[PDB]
RNA sequence: UCGAAUCGCCACUUCUCUUAUCCGGUGGGCUGCCCGCCCGGCGCCCAGUACCUUCAUUUUCACAAGAUC
RNA sequence: GGAAUGAACCGCUUAGGGAUAUGUGGCGUCAAAACUUGUGGGCUCAUUCUCGAUACGUGAAAAGGGUGUUGGUGGAUAUCCACCGGCCCCGA
RNA sequence: UCGUGACAACGACAAUGGAAGUACCUUCAUUUCUCGGCCAGACCCAACCUCGCCGCGCAAUUUCCUUCCGGGGCUAACAUCCGGUGGGUCACUGUGCGGGUUUCGAGGUCAUGGGGUGCGUGAGUGGGCGGAAUAAAGGG
């Protein structure tokens, strides 16, 4: 029933949902893990922020074709993520309000992770990095 | 192509609906059971002749 | 291949000490000559660096007299006008293997000549390759997978000895010394191997129990 | 499933006319890869035995015969083949198989290997499931006794296609190339 | 000269094909190349034909007659309980381990890495304290020889 | 046997060895890395001066599997890959990802 | 002087032999079956499985902008 | 475009170019394709012009032989004789 | 046809030639410089082309399956085989075919065209976009 003109319309694969844990495949943060927060209003990129104290990835935009979405999911009902908006990236040494937004989001995200029964294992999991060793076959894996 | 198929044959919608009903699970199991009974009954009656 | 002074000064300026490229060492004992060469030739063309050892233990199907006659027929071909230009008949097992591989390459192009330069062949296991790592085999060219048990085969070293090879006794003496030296060292260094195995068994009793349960589930301990 | 040369039964007759009303109906057994070949063999036999050609005849039925259950049995096949040098040769052979189609498929491959006879030069006269104590071939009767057992030697094992390698380490199973 | 014999009642493991790594019992021999296999207690594994190049014979064997009914085979398996004995073998454990890794979810893969790193850390520590006394490694043996140069 | 066509290239990837395996890599981006002999323009020549070098790359994509053994066919955008690359390294990246 | 392509390493691999062969070795009981006995590794982000702490503005892919020699 | 090579053989017959699929012929290396495919049967061992292996292409061979090995047919007796094939060997 | 300065490299396939790139030159032509007629990436619509998954019709599925007794055979049996008796209402191996709009999990086009809904005379034709309705006629 959703129309293409409506903002809520989107065509992204069903594995990429809020709270999903993804592996970054390209960029300066290649091989690191992060958490998908939301999607931009139109059919735009996703916004990811792995807890910056865990993996070192700040709030950023990323295309859905450059992340591998795993099956591990953290409940995100508590985190509002309403402050995330296209204008924060539209504006062109970090700024004060950007730091405040990052701190607020990280605090809520960390509490949600610890709420999971495997909270400690999840925190260690977010620390790990992914790499292709000699003799690996990523096409045979399940994720 | 769906719109070309319907343009050339306006009966396509009902023909496909018959196929979907043929594939339905409950109806196809009843049809299989009914066929076995009908064939077996005729075999016994013909032999008794 | 011996470095010149220019290479020595450049390495000293930049502080470079040693470098070893990626090389695969193949033990050719009890391998079929034709099938080993065909597999090696393709891998060379794909850009691999290969070193083969123990070339004198290659095997060819058929009796020794049949294969000896085959080589003598090849030895008869020569340029009558000037034999020093004619075909060259190399006699050592490593030279025979290199000739066989060369016949399976585009040898008259620069691409083919480069591929041939990437192969090094030895008789026995020389001292400079003993400590370089574990050797490999080619399962599709092994004797016990290729020949029926009742057939008769020829060992390349014995065939070459009777057509002109002169170093069969030298190679045999060197191999005897290497087996003695390596066997003594492997009898040594067993206390460390046993100690390492004991340490792993001592673990799973001090390490966390949750991680032990995971190892059991995946069949590792 | 494995064997080619399925088991067919073809029923046909000659087209009725006002010299020969109500012609005789014939039944024919044949082993063919498909029913088109099966019908071709039927009309060849009808022509060479009853002077009836496919142009003046009808085919009433052509189906596949169902065999018995799966078990180890002895099959006797009497077969004939032609060659220019010797003419027609007739023989009776025995095989071990689980179905009639399998035994006949074995015979066709055996005749090609041992006598170089192709499919269209071969005629099958019959196939029967005979009991033990009625086999005259030692190479077949050796599988009869109870407590029969033998080992597997000179095996040539191959890995599943997903795990085949080219180079492997000498004292382990670790792959090097591929 | 030492092998498991092919006969009625011998347990085999399938090598390749749709039934790869399954276990069945030989119920009959047809010729030098083919046999009949059945496993009543497992899905699929009804009576079917198998080539002798596609099986491996195991140590266990059941006592049945040639071409026995699926029933009598069932009680024979239950009485001997060979299926349980095979499952406890080391080779069966390795096969199940290989399968479990193929169906992992990449979070258990992280857990397996943590467990393997924890075991390796403790092995290194235990080895080191047992090497301080009774030197074994190259550096401890060399250190003892160099300390013997104490005439200065 | 008649000759070669240089508009399509064949790439062999490690640990694939199967057509079903090669189907996983259809549509992935690849590149061939080499070097020239003087520094020329590159991406982010002004934003990231540390990237300036003699290194160069030629990009392409995987189109379809080749044969039955994991070989794949690659087209390098609008031109051919130079023949000096025969037998050299090719990078196969994991994006665009369908997982 | 040189900006370059290559991207697992180990003093647990880096000894030997066999495949009609105890597939780690090795006995007994009555052909073949049954019953026993003794004994590749690391590496993938806390130098270690605790859950402490720095990563940003390089703001959506681009030769790893980093390593090795 | 194929049969290594060939006016006439096999396929196909032609404006300048992409994608897809085939024909003849092929899938150990040269050389693209079974990284030496099958969870298909048999047969063959061939010492100095060196067993055999793409028709046309005789563009390499006969009469006559073999207790080499592997199959049949007809007779006898609780294994023996006669005859006919397949591959290989002598004739060469 | 020859000399000279500078430069380009080059084994031995006699040179010359064709096709497709690349490394160094050239500064010849054209475009752009706060918008670009440049280079990449992802997304949307149409068209064409693939893959997963789920199925159907037909006496094709009785030269068949099962129980018992009588032979026969093996070893004490069972079994292969032959006559009958009584029952026959997870794969059973042939032959024709289907399935996304009150929706049956995806992919490719650097191998196609788009203004990529902006819009005002630059013709979204759609079971697919709008706005009404709710089993409407047609099957087991
Ligand atoms: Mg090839
Ligand atoms: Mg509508």
């Amino acid at each position: 029933k959703v129309s293409r003109k409506s903002p809520e319309y989107s065509t992204v694969r069903k594995s990429c949902k809020p709270g999903t844990i993804a592996i970054i495949l390209a960029g300066r943060f290649r091989g690191r893990r992060a958490v998908i927060l939301k999607q931009l209003p139109k059919n735009g990129p996703l916004v990811i922020s792995g807890p910056m104290k865990y993996s070192g990835v700040p709030i950023r935009r990323i295309d859905s074709r450059y992340i591998i979405a795993t099956s591990t999911r953290v409940d995100l009902t508590g985190v509002d993520t309403s402050a995330i908006t296209p204008e924060i990236f539209k504006r062109e040494t970090v700024s004060d309000e950007r730091a405040q937004l990052q701190n607020a989001i990280d605090t809520a995200l960390i509490q949600a992770i610890k709420k999971d029964p495997l909270g400690k294992e999840m925190a260690g999991y977010l620390h790990s990095v992914f790499t292709i060793k000699p003799g690996d076959a990523p096409h045979r894996l399940k994720w | 192509n769906r719109r070309l198929r319907l343009r050339l044959n306006p009966f396509q919608k009902k023909e496909k609906a018959m196929a979907k009903g043929m594939q339905n699970k409950k109806n196809r199991e009843a049809r299989h059971a009914a066929k076995v009974v009908r064939l077996a009954k005729a075999r016994k009656n013909v032999a008794k002749a | 291949v011996l470095p010149s002074r220019r290479s020595l000064n450049r390495s000293s300026r930049k502080g470079f000490k040693k470098h070893r490229p990626d090389i695969i060492v193949i033990d050719l004992k009890d391998h079929v000559l034709g099938r080993a060469a065909a597999i090696v030739a393709k891998q060379l063309l794909l850009g691999k660096k290969i070193t083969v050892v123990r070339c004198e233990k290659l095997t060819i199907a058929g009796s020794e007299i049949r294969n000896k006659i085959k080589y003598l027929q090849f030895l008869r071909k020569r340029k009558l006008s000037n034999p020093k230009l004619g075909p060259f008949h190399h006699r050592s097992p490593s030279d025979v293997f290199i000739r066989t591989v060369r016949s399976m390459l585009p040898r008259y192009t620069k691409r083919g000549q480069r591929a041939l330069r990437q192969l090094v062949a030895y008789e026995g296991v020389p001292v400079n390759v003993v400590r370089t790592g574990g050797r490999v085999v080619i399962p599709k060219a092994q004797r016990h997978n290729c020949y029926r048990n009742e057939r008769r085969f020829t060992v390349l070293g014995n065939m070459c000895k009777h057509v002109g090879w002169k170093y069969s006794d030298v190679v045999e003496k060197l191999e005897a010394a290497r087996i003695e030296k390596s066997g003594r060292h492997h009898k040594k260094m067993e206390k460390v191997r046993v100690a390492w195995k004991n340490a792993r068994k001592e673990a799973l009793k001090k390490m966390p129990q949750k991680n032990v349960e995971v190892l059991k589930k995946f069949g590792l301990a | 499933v494995r064997p080619h040369l399925r088991h067919y039964c073809v029923v046909g007759r000659e087209t009725p006319s006002e010299k020969n009303p109500q012609p005789t109906v014939y039944k024919f057994e044949v082993f063919a890869p498909n029913f088109v070949v099966a019908k071709s063999r039927f009309w060849r036999m009808m022509r060479e035995k009853n002077k009836v050609k496919s142009t003046h005849g009808d085919v009433l039925s052509c189906k596949v015969v169902k065999d018995r259950k799966l078990a180890a049995r002895n099959y006797s096949v009497d077969i004939a083949y032609y060659s220019q040098r010797c003419g027609y040769t007739h023989m009776v052979k025995e095989f071990r198989d689980v179905c009639k189609a399998g035994a006949v498929s074995q015979a066709y491959n055996d005749l090609a290997s041992r006598h170089r006879a192709r499919y269209h030069n071969i005629e099958v006269l019959g196939v029967k499931s005979i009991p033990n104590h009625e086999v005259r071939r030692l190479n077949v009767a050796q599988f009869h006794p109870h407590n029969l057992s033998f080992p597997l030697l000179q095996r040539r094992v191959k890995a599943p296609r997903k795990d085949r390698v080219i180079f492997v380490k000498k004292n382990s199973k670790r792959a090097v190339v591929a | 000269v030492k092998a498991n014999y092919i006969r009625a009642g011998r347990l085999v493991r399938i090598l390749r094909g749709p039934r790869q790594n399954r276990v069945g019992v030989i119920v009959d021999i047809v010729d030098a190349n083919r046999v009949l296999v059945e496993n009543p207690c497992e899905q699929k594994m009804w009576r079917h034909v198998q080539n002798l190049k596609n099986v491996e014979p195991l140590k266990f064997c059941v006592s049945i007659s040639r071409n026995c009914s699926t029933k009598a085979l069932k009680e024979a398996l239950e009485s001997k309980k060979v299926l349980e004995k095979y499952a406890a073998t080391k080779s069966a454990v390795r096969i199940a381990a290989k399968k479990a890794f193929a169906e992992s979810t990449d979070f258990e893969r992280y857990q397996l890495r943590v467990a393997k790193r924890s075991r390796a850390y403790w092995a290194r520590k235990i080895f080191d304290d047992n090497d301080k006394k009774n030197p074994v490694s190259w550096h401890k043996v060399a250190l003892k020889k160099l300390l013997k140069n104490a005439k200065k | 046997l008649h000759g070669q066509n240089k508009n399509t290239a064949l790439v062999r990837i490690e640990n694939v060895n199967t057509t079903e395996d090669a189907k996983w890599y259809v549509g992935k981006r690849v590149c061939y890395v080499y070097h020239g002999y003087k520094i020329k323009r590159c991406v982010r020549w002004s934003k990231a001066p540390a990237r300036r070098s003699n290194t160069r790359a030629i990009w392409g994509r995987i189109t379809r599997p080749h044969g039955t053994s994991g070989t794949v066919r690659v087209k390098f955008n609008g031109s051919s890959v130079p023949a000096s690359a025969i037998g050299r390294r090719i990078r196969v990246y994991l994006y665009p990802s369908r997982i």
